[PDB]
RNA sequence: UGACGGAGCCAGCGAGUCUAACCUUGGCCGAGAGGUCUUGGUAAAAACUCCGUCGUAACGAGGAAUUCCUAGUAAGCGCAAGUCAUCAGCUUGCGUUGAUUACGUCCCUGCCCUUCACAC
RNA sequence: AUCUGUUUGGUGGAACCUGAUUAGAGGAAACUCAAAGAGUGCUAUGGUAU
RNA sequence: CAUUGGUGAGCAGCGAAGGAUUUGGUGGAUUACUAGCUAAUAGCAAUCUAUUUCAAAGAAUUCAAACUUGGGGGAAUGCCUUGUUGA
């Protein structure tokens, strides 16, 4: 179904001929073609947005389709399956072509480089493999089985270490700069990897609640008796009110029903993860909800290219002596917000166009980020718009040449 | 049944009910409407439990032995491991029932035929 | 998929076995329905069968193209691959092209070292509906086999009086419009089965004024195949041959893909039976 | 039990079975050293793994490759695939996983065929 | 036939099939009274006779005219149709009829 | 519901059907949930949906979808033929 | 981009107590039928890699016109089977070695189709 | 005997078919603990109670 | 010739008043450390209980109360509802 957010009308609806359930979808950059995949049909359906007709069914997969994605630039379609394969479909153009690339194990998720030149895929073996689309050859690999933290469920009869329940990442996404991958799975960890050096930048624990089933690797020995785990004992009858005692559970249900139906504790799991297009933050859907991790606080001291002569005192002196360009530059090298904010607001309007044309190109990304975060909630709108008018006019050509560095700031 | 026979609503819903139950695997044939009372039984549902289906797919010797492998975490349906031996498998999902990749059982299967490749594992 | 294809075929065979068992019961219900309308008494066996009468109340509420084709009959246009045997002579390659032009939705594929299980499996992946293989003898086409995916049937034919279009001077180019179909003198149950196989290679829904007509005329088991282009005149119809001409005689029909040499034989031509000459099956 | 791992390489009909066990760099193909593998012109192809990751790693293992089927060229490709997969598998099982990653990265950097089967499956068009 | 719904459709379908079967179906097989213990059925028969006697006596004292019934068979009052007593007690006492 | 939950919601979807829904013009803000914020303020109907140029009310006039209106008196004879033919083809397709 | 010889070495299909010559010279045994022996004529994995030697009447790679062909494709090599129709003046399978050039364009030649938001 | 290859006995138990059974089928120990079945032994004796 | 088959007989090498395998019991952890009992604004911890009783407060016509049932057909005698007879 297509929704219009302007009028909140379901302005069109697509459905397959064979009555097939859909689990993954992708939308063309032009907003004129929509493709969906299924776990029952082994084919990728395609529809034309304007008409609603089923343009074509793409076939070639010998297993269910697990994820899809379009290239924002090249407009090719990458599809991965449990067929241990990935296929690149050049649907647009006079000739249709398919370029399959094989993989060691089942593919579960897929992420497309914003440039559109590479694709990362998470496999059941616990690997994030990066491939180059035009050459159809591997360019990198990142091991992830050891990083993934998975807990022992209370009902389980086997250790978490030996467990193979979830040592793989069912969702991944790139950072818009393109240098980082954030991954999540049916597990108790959200891992953030760095693509170029294939290393774990940081790991986050999703939850620390023992109401959820999968939080703990090691469970307390005291909880057993000759019967078994204490917590598996159902004490619903002890509840005084009838509605608490009544059990509506179906014996074999796993998902898709109310909490009452399943009869088993919810399991900590991250279905999807994404980076913020406009801020340095990422959101991860889980059982408890959308955990939004952000870098906004920035109490860290992360200086850039210091010398002994740079100091919070010196920059204030550079401001008093009316050396603004130095004062702003020394502000960035320290990379302190309160110091940047002061220097930003003390530059007179007559001097902004001169300062902007002389900011070193290396610091241009930082100022654009700072203006963006400050302007949303600041009160100096005409002051900001004067700056942005200055920067874009001065360094518009540079911003154009390196888009994927300045994308989030822009 | 009590609705009149030529009734179009009686036509549609009974076809829908058979198709759903047939897809779930509770009903083996979708030809006769009379099966809804004669051939709908608890055992018709029980036969679709994961322990029973593995036994029919010969993945185990007996239903008791099929259960023990579920509680031991050897059996997967799709890429999701299952320890619940009451998981009902639709007709469609009977095809993805398979051993876990690192399972000692797969090592015995592949070793028995001398087809073990340690790269995969 | 391979697990998918295996189980689907197993269920379908099981459905046939039950349907053959159900055939007796269906007639029993037909008798009960007629008795109620006419008021005529039921036969003795049905009278004493309490289980059937109880079942009848539910089964009172009950009500063509063949089963393999029923799912896609008139919905999805057929996808056709025309290939040949290994190392074809030029004439067979020319004839294989003519067959491709015959079916609107056909594509010619070269069989150089393709293995048959690989050939059928490759086509099953790509959603191919029908596969056609042609053989030849000294540059004369001899046999034609039509294999419907995913699970048959495979029908085999032998060609006689083959006249390709390249044997004509200044013939011109063909018309590739979705052509009308004529099937004449197919009477027996087997004959309908052959019409059912040949009919579904073509796209459904030709335009009423479509100017290309393909005729399969049975004359003593020898299906004449002709292609004509017609112009409606003020006082009749005038037609011209486009070709190719050839005569097909069925000699096998199996419930399976052409790869499966062990597939059940739905019908076969018995040539050494005493009474072979007397009856024409199609 | 001595540590040992087993791998298969396949190219067309050619199939190669490699056993890699703790040893002394005693490597043999069909019961003979590698240096006698034929045809001579393609011998360095079978040397591709040995030279890439360095002979030092093989100094602590013995490799036995038994090859059947296919022709000369497919046999050679089966041999090299089997050797590479066996080396990586043993390094995974009984050596650090860091060396496993290094080996895989070097191989997939040179030619991915050493690790993934090259199956030119038919594609209709 | 198309309009009738509810228990009427089920009961009517049963009566028709019985009316068609009885010529060719052997008497013992075609009509079998559902198993009920002794003390219950004798209670059901005793009362059903009692209502029929009251229904007949009330009509006799009045002028009402009632449809004829064979000597053995139970008169078929409204209660028979609603309460479906016939399946349980049966049309008549077979043992007395045989004697 | 019970069967779908029992099968872990890997059922087969129901056959498609077509139904009619009536939409009332309303400020878009009403359709949202109750909070001190609104996302859009446009109407719930598009400008075409309020009014689309249709038939000429006067039989003499001819009115097209582009909004061009025409009285039969002004039209020269050739235009009348051309428009009549245009009508013929439009009706034929429908 | 040869010939001769030697050496090394690599496949996959296929398993019906069923698989396969002809015409002669004579000896012996046998009532015969025939049996046995003797006798002359006629017919009936390859590529690849290494080593050694020689040595560069018709026809010497096929005109005009015309046909086919896009990846395990064109082309080269052998090995099997002969599966109620066809085939041995051969047909069908199997593996081995395996490329160049395009994968765009509607310019020509043919065929075909057309005249529920936002934005246009 | 790089002779011959049937038979007796041992080992093993493909396919089809038939029958029985089924939280697979067994095994061992006992001054062990239970729930049942059959048989056998015992003056087993108030016809109306010192 | 090969065993990445079993069972043994011995070396090289490692090598501080020995070495190796298996197992029963208890103790501490496996959630983030504000003390025990009682009739609890304090007593007791050796208990009192020979003051532990009196007083005060405290009773919905909700005078309702299976949210708890496998499907089909019934239900003599029961039970529920409604009306009726006579006290
Ligand atoms: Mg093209
Ligand atoms: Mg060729
Ligand atoms: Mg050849
Ligand atoms: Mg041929
Ligand atoms: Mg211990
Ligand atoms: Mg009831």
């Amino acid at each position: 179904r297509a929704w219009d957010l302007i009028r909140y009308r379901n302005f069109r609806t697509f459905t397959g001929t064979e009555r097939i359930q859909f689990n993954c979808l992708a939308v063309d950059p032009s907003g004129e073609v929509v493709c969906a995949g299924s776990l029952d049909n082994f084919d990728i359906h395609v529809w034309s947005v304007q008409t609603g007709q089923l343009l074509d069914a793409l076939s070639g997969h010998e297993g269910p389709v697990s994820c899809l994605s379009f290239s924002q630039e090249n407009s090719v379609l990458a599809s991965a399956s449990w067929d241990k394969t990935i296929r690149i479909w050049s649907i647009f153009g006079r000739s249709q072509q398919v370029e399959p690339i094989e993989v060691y194990s089942d593919v579960l998720a897929l992420s497309m480089r914003p440039d559109g030149k590479e694709v990362a895929v998470s496999t059941l073996k616990g690997q994030i493999s990066i491939f180059n689309i035009e050459d159809a050859k591997q360019v990198g690999n990142i091991d992830c089985r050891k990083d993934i933290i998975s807990g022992r469920f209370n009902q389980d009869r086997f250790t978490a270490k030996n467990s193979e329940r979830s040592k793989f990442f069912t969702t991944i996404h790139y950072s818009f700069d393109g240098m980082a991958i954030v991954a999540g799975g049916n597990n108790n960890s959200i891992c953030l990897y760095d693509v170029p050096n294939e290393v774990l930048l940081k790991r986050f624990i999703v939850s620390r609640n023992m109401a959820l089933n999968g939080t703990l690797e090691f469970l307390n020995s005291k909880k057993m008796t000759e019967a078994g785990s204490l917590d598996l004992i159902d004490d619903a009858g002890e509840n005084s009110d009838l509605e608490d005692r009544i059990d509506n559970s179906l014996p074999g249900s796993q998902r898709g029903g109310d909490l009452s139906t399943r009869k088993m504790r919810p399991e900590v799991r991250v279905t999807s993860v994404q980076f913020s297009p406009t801020a340095n933050a990422f959101a991860a859907a889980s059982t408890e909800g959308l955990l939004i991790y952000s870098t906004n606080d920035t109490i860290l001291f992360d200086p850039f290219d210091l010398d002994v002569d740079v100091t919070p005192h010196s920059t204030v002196e550079a401001l008093r002596e009316k050396q603004f360009l130095n004062a702003l530059v020394m502000a960035f090298r320290l990379n302190e917000e309160y110091l940047i904010n002061k220097v930003y607001e003390a530059i007179p309007i007559k001097e902004i166009p001169l300062v902007a044309s002389n900011i070193p190109a290396i610091y241009l990304p930082r100022i654009l980020k700072f203006i963006g975060d400050f302007a949303i909630e600041s009160q100096h709108i005409e002051f900001n718009l004067i700056w942005i008018k200055a920067l874009l006019s001065a360094s518009g050509g540079y911003i154009n040449e390196h888009k994927y560095l300045f994308s989030t700031a822009m | 049944s009590l609705l009149p026979p030529t009734d179009p609503f009686r036509r549609k819903h009974e076809q829908l009910l058979l198709d759903k139950l047939y897809a779930m695997g509770v009903l083996t044939t979708k030809s006769k409407i009379s099966d809804l009372e004669n051939k709908v039984t608890v055992s018709a549902i029980c036969r679709r439990r994961l322990p029973v289906i593995m036994h029919r797919l010969k993945m185990a010797e007996t239903i008791q032995d099929a259960v023990k492998f579920i509680e031991q975490g050897h059996v997967r349906v799709g890429p999701n491991l299952i320890n619940d031996p009451a998981y009902l498998v639709t007709r469609n999902m009977e095809d993805y029932v398979t051993w876990v990749d690192n399972s000692k059982i797969k090592k015995t299967l592949l070793r028995y035929r001398n087809q073990i490749d340690d790269f995969d594992f | 998929m391979l697990r998918r294809q295996a189980r689907e075929r197993r269920e379908y065979l099981y459905r046939k076995a039950q349907e053959l068992q159900d055939s007796q019961l269906q007639q029993k219900r037909q008798i009960i329905k007629q008795a109620l309308a006419q008021g005529k008494p039921l036969p003795k066996e049905l009278a004493e069968d309490e289980s059937l009468q109880k079942d009848f109340r539910y089964d009172q509420s009950l009500k063509q193209v063949d089963d393999e084709y029923a799912a896609t009959s008139g919905i999805m246009d057929p996808r056709i691959i025309v290939t040949t045997s290994r190392d074809p002579s030029t004439r067979l390659s020319q004839f294989a092209k003519e067959i491709k032009l015959l079916f609107p939705n056909a594509v010619r594929l070269n069989r150089g070292n393709y293995v048959m299980p690989n050939l059928v499996d490759a086509c099953k992946k790509s959603g191919t509906t029908d596969l056609v293989v042609l053989h030849e003898h000294r540059g004369v086409p001899t046999s034609l086999t039509i294999s419907h995916f995913p699970h048959g049937p495979t029908a085999q034919f032998s060609l006689h009086n083959v006249v390709m279009r390249h044997d004509i001077i200044n013939a011109g180019n063909q018309s590739e419009v979705n052509p009308h179909l004529i099937f004449d003198n197919f009477t027996t149950a087997l004959g309908k089965r052959v019409v059912c196989i040949l009919k579904h290679l073509f796209n459904a829904g030709p335009k009423k004024d479509s100017e290309r007509v393909i005729t399969f005329a049975n004359r003593g088991d020898f299906i004449s195949v002709r292609q004509h282009v017609y112009v409606r005149t003020r006082e009749g119809v005038e037609i011209a041959e486009v070709g190719p001409r050839f005569e097909m005689r069925l000699f096998e029909l199996r419930l399976g893909t052409l790869e499966n040499k062990d597939a059940d034989v739905e019908w076969q031509l018995r040539r050494f039976i005493r009474t072979a000459n007397k009856k024409d099956y199609l | 039990a001595v540590p040992s791992v087993q791998t298969f390489g396949k190219k067309k009909s050619a199939t190669a079975v490699a056993h890699v066990k703790a040893g002394k760099g005693l490597i043999k193909v069909n019961g003979s050293p590698i240096t006698l593998v034929e045809p001579e012109i393609l011998r360095f192809k079978v040397y591709e793994p040995l030279l890439l990751v360095g002979l030092d790693k093989f100094s602590n293992i013995d490799i036995r490759v038994r090859v059947t089927g296919g022709g000369h060229v497919s046999q050679v490709y089966a041999i090299r695939q089997a050797i590479a997969k066996g080396l990586v598998a043993y390094h995974q099982k009984y050596v650090d996983e860091q060396s496993k990653n290094e080996l895989k990265k070097a191989f997939t950097s040179y030619d991915r065929t050493l690790l993934i089967a090259d199956s030119r499956r038919p594609e209709p068009k | 036939d198309d309009q009738v719904i509810g228990k009427a459709r089920s009961r009517t379908l049963e009566m028709r099939l019985n009316r068609l079967s009885r010529v060719n179906g052997h008497q013992d097989k075609i009509n079998k009274l559902e198993k009920v213990p002794m003390h219950i059925r004798r209670g059901m028969i005793d009362k059903h006779v009692k209502r029929i006697k009251k229904y007949e006596q009330e009509a006799a004292e009045g002028g009402i005219v009632l449809s004829k019934v064979k000597k053995g068979q139970f008169r078929k009052i409204e209660s028979t149709y609603k309460k479906d007593i016939e399946r349980r007690i049966g049309g008549s006492i077979k043992a007395r009829d045989k004697e | 519901y019970k069967l779908d939950v029992l099968s872990s919601v890997h059922f087969v979807p129901k056959p498609a059907s077509t139904s009619l829904e009536i939409r009332v013009e309303t400020p878009t803000i009403s359709m949202e949930d109750a909070q001190p914020l609104y996302m859009s303020n446009a109407s719930s109907l598009a400008p075409q949906e309020i009014y689309n140029v249709g038939k000429a009310e006067k039989d003499g006039e001819i009115r097209l979808k582009n909004g061009v209106a025409m009285s039969k008196e002004e039209l020269t004879r050739e235009d009348k033929n051309r428009l009549r033919r245009a009508l013929k083809r439009k009706r034929s397709k429908a």
